[PDB]
């Protein structure tokens, strides 16, 4: 899934990406392998990486279910994972199965 | 199994699309790197591009190509859907095998033609 | 010798697995077959209607046309309807 | 317990492209060139702390109204949560999202789950 | 160019006698006939995959 | 007792060929799961109702629980297509099918009514609870409980709902317990 592209460590790996091919640096082609291996990697470290059980709660606004890939807009929401809580009155989320 | 280059399906895939669009009324000689830059493709690779322009429009049966542009090969006449007095009227060989596989893939399914040509001379049958 | 089962064991465990997955999928985007079609057909020449369908999960009677629209099928020689590219 | 993770993932795929950089025909040095760019990225935002930055029939549309603003959904800069979905339910109007695999950024900090559940009404 | 083009011929040649090696350990009894297969079974999960890309582009 | 509706069950004609996938990414609150179902699931919250939008043109809505309300409802939905831009007609607003509810308000013995009444109606407890009076006259089928549920489904127009009520009224009148 390229689901992961588009986050802080993903974008960061474009631009940089992008320079080197500004630059002629480094080049495409071999920048989409890197993106495919990039993607590979970070979803085998996700697979091997894991976290805690916590508990939460919501308010819906828009859906979409297209691709298997669920991507909700929730406002005046406030999520608390443990101990810490998060309030919030726009959160996107994108779920992948 | 012998040489492959970039993704399969690009020779029986190109000559259809080139086919395709032809009909489609966009009609006009092109090239394999104008079909890549159409199709947005370009990005086969220079070796894959180069094999499947010097070998795979050259295995090409019988390449109708004057020159620098490839052309279509197995329907002498254009497609233009009207006219055959020419056929009619070469009694020389009995209609001259007037086939079905070479039409109904224009914009009128033989059957809008063939009305006309049911009402001109033309005359259709089936075995 | 006799019990009263309500849905049979067997039965269930066929419902569970037909849940899991629908045919009735839409078709969008479909010259990207012909590209995973060709792909296929330049490995071996022919392939029977039922290893193209083990590829393309959409309606037999729908690829038939995908696949007379791109090729023939030839007999190959025994029964066993067999698509091909076309040589031109 | 999440910086350490993106170490992680950075090290296991700069190891892993190495080859595929010296098989395109690439110096060492540009691989560490992009360690280099990636690591000065995010210290230069400051989102968190690294070791590398240390270093009628027709009018249908006459009624109007009823639909709300499109543009509302997208800011940019929204809490943004990534996610798996192991089942997502609906009764009516009452959802139940059945979550799992998540990283989220809410008000600015972030935080991480392996099993989420939430409830709303639409 | 056809100087490279009689070494592409040998590069054919290379080929022929890559599949002659393979059944030669075989007639002697595959590694690349393996990572063909691995391969050809990467396409359909790389498609979907793109799919999967381009609806999270959209969508975000 | 006068019967409630709360549904109107109703199909309408758009009149033009409609891109599914391009009406499900733009239109707000759609779902289009084409492997489960072949039609986008479109739900407004002003007047609660569900719209199944189907490829053909032709649309169903569901949910409304009056007939004036289920005639706006479908306006509006045919309203988001126009918006979108697709060209977009309205014709043949037409129910065709409203489920009612009401409450006899005196316990009910169905073994009985199943006694004298063979010929119209069929009960069998371990498959449905209550008993089906399925009615030639006015064409309705009519799902009655030991509480007193007159549960009215399959009438085309409003008056076909009362009128089988008061017919069938007479009878339950007669086995009260």
């Amino acid at each position: 899934y390229q689901l992961y592209r588009n986050t802080t460590l993903g974008n960061s790996l474009q631009e940089s990406l992008d320079e080197l091919i500004q630059s002629q640096q480094i080049t495409p082609q071999l920048a989409l392998q890197v993106l495919l291996q990039f993607d590979k990697a970070i979803n085998a470290a996700l697979a091997q990486r894991v976290r805690n059980r916590v508990n939460f709660r919501g308010s819906l606004n828009t859906y979409r279910f297209c691709d298997n890939v669920w991507t909700f807009v929730l406002n005046d929401v406030e999520f608390r994972e443990v101990t810490e809580l998060i309030k919030v009155d726009k959160v996107k989320i994108v779920a992948c199965d | 199994s012998g040489s492959s280059g970039y993704k399969f399906g690009v020779l029986a895939k190109i000559v259809n699309y080139m086919k395709t669009r032809h009909q489609r009324g966009d009609t006009h000689p092109l090239t394999l790197d104008e079909i890549l830059d159409e199709t947005q493709h370009l990005d086969i690779g220079l070796k894959q591009k180069q094999w499947l322009m010097t070998e795979a429009l050259v295995n090409n049966p019988k390449i109708e190509v004057i020159d620098g542009k490839y052309a279509f090969k197995p329907k002498y006449n254009v497609r233009d859907k009207k006219a055959l007095l020419r056929l009619l009227d070469q009694h020389d060989q009995r209609g001259l095998g007037g086939i079905l596989l070479e039409d109904i893939e224009e914009a009128l399914p033989n059957s809008q033609k063939a009305v006309k040509a049911l009402g001109d001379q033309i005359l259709f049958v089936n075995r | 010798t006799n019990y009263k089962p309500v849905a049979n064991h067997q039965y269930n465990i066929e419902y569970e697995r037909k849940k899991k997955e629908d045919g009735k999928r839409a078709r969008a985007d479909k010259q990207h077959v012909l590209d995973m079609l060709f792909s296929a057909f330049e490995k071996h020449q022919y392939y029977n209607l039922k290893d193209l369908v083990d590829i393309t999960k959409q309606p037999v009677v729908y690829l038939k046309e995908i696949l007379k629209e791109i090729g023939v099928q030839n007999v190959k020689g025994i029964h066993k309807n067999t698509w091909e590219l076309k040589p031109e | 317990t999440v910086p350490k993770l993106y170490r992680s993932v950075i090290e296991d795929v700069i190891n892993d492209v190495r080859d595929i950089f010296l098989d395109d025909g690439v110096d060492e040095q540009v691989l560490m060139e992009l360690k280099t760019l990636w690591e000065n990225k995010l210290m230069q935002s400051r989102a968190v702390d690294g070791f590398h930055s240390e270093e009628e029939e027709e009018p249908l549309n006459s009624e109007d109204d009823v639909s709300d603003e499109e543009g509302q959904e997208l800011f940019d800069t929204e809490n943004v949560v990534v996610c798996q979905y192991d089942k997502i339910h609906r009764s009516k109007n009452k959802w139940k999202f059945h979550l799992k695999d998540g990283i989220m950024n809410l008000n600015g900090r972030d935080y991480i789950f392996s099993k989420a559940i939430g409830d709303a009404e639409w | 160019a056809q100087l490279k083009f009689f070494e592409q011929l040998d590069q054919i040649e290379k080929q022929r006698k890559d599949e002659q090696e393979r059944e030669i350990l075989m007639r002697a009894a595959q590694l690349r006939l393996k990572q063909k297969a691995k391969e050809m079974q990467q396409q359909e999960l790389a498609q979907m995959r793109q799919r999967d890309a381009n609806l999270t582009a959209l969508a975000a | 007792i006068v019967p409630q509706l709360q549904n109107i069950v109703s199909t309408v004609n758009l009149g033009c060929k409609l891109d599914l996938k391009t009406i499900a990414l733009r239109a707000r609150n759609a779902e289009y799961n084409p492997k489960r179902f072949a039609a986008v699931i479109m739900r407004i919250r002003e007047p609660r109702t569900t719209a199944l939008i189907f490829s053909s043109g032709k649309m169903v809505c569901t949910g409304a629980k009056s007939e004036e309300q289920s005639r706006l409802a479908a306006r509006k939905y045919a309203r988001v297509v126009q918006k979108l831009g697709f060209p977009a007609k309205f014709l043949d607003f037409k129910i065709q099918n409203m489920v009612g509810s009401c409450d006899v308000k005196f316990p009910i013995r169905l073994e009985g009514l199943v006694l004298t009444h063979q010929q119209f109606s069929s009960y069998e407890p371990e498959l449905f609870p209550g008993l089906i009076y399925r009615m030639i006259k006015p064409r309705i089928v009519l799902l009655i409980f030991v509480s007193g549920k007159v549960v009215l489904t399959g009438a085309k127009v409003r008056a076909e709902i009362y009128e089988a009520f008061e017919n069938i009224y007479p009878i339950l009148k007669g086995f009260r317990k």
